[PDB]
């Protein structure tokens, strides 16, 4: 339990969480073929 | 992992429109 | 033992072949010109919104 | 000051021993050792910089360390993995600082005191020795750039390291089959040449003759005789639980498809790298020909003859071409 | 005394086994004199190593 509030920090944290979720979604959806994994190795 | 399952689609969308 | 000046570990460390002979018109390269050339090449080869919103051959025919 | 030299050597040896055997939690030792390289004292710089080369050549991993940032992780769940991650980040940072110091020390206009020239020579030797194994690591571009800048000097005969650097580059280009490192080196080489109006020594330009990516061999070449036990004998197996055997089967089935995909990706990338390298090499050769440098014509024509079918005066040079005992020059004879 | 397995095999599988043996022998005899039938190890031996190939090219 945290009894404190922030004006813009909360929005920035929400944006960061959404960005992380979208990036993980992209990585998971693109890792369905092993060719992408092999390419990332030499990336 | 896939932690997104902590948010349903409606919550995620209604928070995306906030940004 | 042998009574050396250096310790045994120091003897091993400093006797490596990398410690050989180790005893205690005109032009200078133009970094500015190459930086300008790289910038020109980059120009010749081609903001607040979130990422999840925005996104939503010379060997072709050889003899073989 | 001689006893000071002995004390400095003892301190360096102590730090090297402290970090050598178990480097994960001896990070501060490596950090201080790398900081010793930036010291203005020539003795400390020389000894630390020369002693750090085996340390890196041992502690550099077999891969490239990704910039794993916590932002996508948000895990905070690790006991023996967090220390490994910290060690990897600190190793990347220290190696970056070391390579930057090497690059700064390599640049010497040959007009300062001989101590600085010796420092530059030793730094160049250290960088040359480091790249033999650290080519598959972060910030290889800086080492390549400094080595090529040393090689692409108008006068290199007085440099006591040009032979060794040319040999290392030729070996790197000869043993690289996929064409990634070769293309990475060739891009920097072209970038440097375009600054110097394509004016180097025939010997320097001779490194492009060793590009393996631009070579084709028999589909059934005989490799070296390599013998190993095919399978562990049935009566000499180790006991595995049912869960262990199932996991072994699963990881084998994953590894088989990973190997298939790796082979496919390597095959599809070799062709593209070959095309790009052919473009760069032919552009360099044609620019040399248009410049009409009298001391580079033979090597250029030999390069065209060697690499022409892949597309769609020995006393006036040093550093005879790599594998010259068997590579009889077709066009660039004496 | 004949074993049961021998009786079963001779009653069931002898004819096609003999026919396949005959066909294999015929094919081997036919391709014995042909040119262009070599094993992979023999092909590698004839090809030689890389260094042998730069030696041959020179």
């Amino acid at each position: 339990m945290i009894k404190d509030k922030d004006s813009a920090a909360d929005a920035d944290d929400l944006e960061s969480e959404l960005n992380a979720m979208y990036s993980d979604y992209k990585t998971r959806r693109s890792e369905r073929d092993a060719k992408f994994r092999a390419k990332q190795a030499r990336g | 992992l896939s932690r997104y399952v902590k948010w349903p689609e409606y919550v995620r969308v209604q928070r995306q429109k906030k940004i | 033992e042998g009574d050396h000046k250096l310790s045994s570990k120091a003897r091993m460390i400093f006797n490596d072949p990398i410690f050989n002979n180790v005893e205690p018109f005109d032009s200078d390269y133009d970094s500015e010109e190459e930086k300008n050339q790289t910038k020109k090449e980059k120009h010749s080869r081609d903001e607040n919104l979130p990422d999840w919103f925005l996104e939503d051959a010379m060997n072709a025919r050889p003899i073989k | 000051t001689e006893e000071k030299i002995l004390q400095l050597k003892e301190d360096i040896a102590d730090l090297v021993t402290k970090v050598m055997e178990e480097p994960e939690e001896n990070t501060a030792a490596l950090g201080r050792l790398c900081k010793m390289v930036e010291s203005k004292n020539p003795n400390t710089c020389k000894f630390s910089m020369l002693a750090l080369v085996p340390v890196f050549k041992s502690i550099i991993p077999g891969y490239r360390i990704r910039p794993l940032t916590e932002t996508e992780k948000k895990e905070k769940v690790s006991k023996e993995v967090s220390k490994l991650r910290n060690f990897e980040q600190a190793l990347v940072y220290n190696y970056k600082n070391y390579v930057g110091r090497l690059q700064s020390l390599s640049k010497t206009p040959s007009n300062a005191a001989p101590i600085q020239v010796s420092l530059g020579i030793l730094a160049t030797q250290a960088a040359k020795e480091l790249i033999s194994t650290a080519s598959h690591f972060n910030f290889r571009t800086d080492i390549f750039t400094l080595l090529l800048r040393r090689i692409c000097k108008p006068r290199i005969s007085t440099d006591p390291t040009s032979i060794q650097i040319i040999q290392t580059f030729e070996t790197l280009l000869n043993e690289d089959e996929e064409g990634s490192i070769s293309f990475e080196i060739l891009r920097i080489f072209n970038k440097i040449l375009k600054t110097r109006n394509f004016n180097i020594e025939e010997s320097v330009l001779n490194m492009l003759l060793s590009l393996d990516v631009l070579h084709d061999y028999d589909p059934n070449t005989k490799l070296k005789g390599n013998v190993s036990a095919p399978k562990l004998k049935k009566k000499d197996r180790v006991h595995l639980s049912k869960k262990q055997r199932k996991a072994r089967k699963e990881m084998q089935q994953i590894e088989e498809e990973m190997r298939n995909a790796e082979q496919a990706v390597s095959a599809e990338e070799r062709e593209r790298n070959q095309s790009e390298i052919l473009k760069i090499v032919f552009t360099i050769y044609l620019n040399i020909l248009k410049n009409n440098a009298k001391t580079l014509i033979g090597s250029v024509l030999e390069g065209l003859t060697k690499f022409g079918n892949m597309a769609n005066y020995r006393s006036l040079r040093l550093a005879d071409p790599l594998n010259n005992e068997i590579i009889k020059p077709s066009v660039n004879v004496s | 005394k004949v074993s049961k397995s021998t009786k079963k095999f001779q009653s069931k599988h002898l004819k096609h086994t003999l026919d396949q043996r005959r066909k294999e022998k015929i094919q081997k005899k036919r391709i014995q004199g042909r040119r262009g039938n070599k094993t992979d190890q023999e092909k590698a031996d004839a090809a030689g190593t890389r260094e042998q190939q730069q030696l041959k090219k020179s």
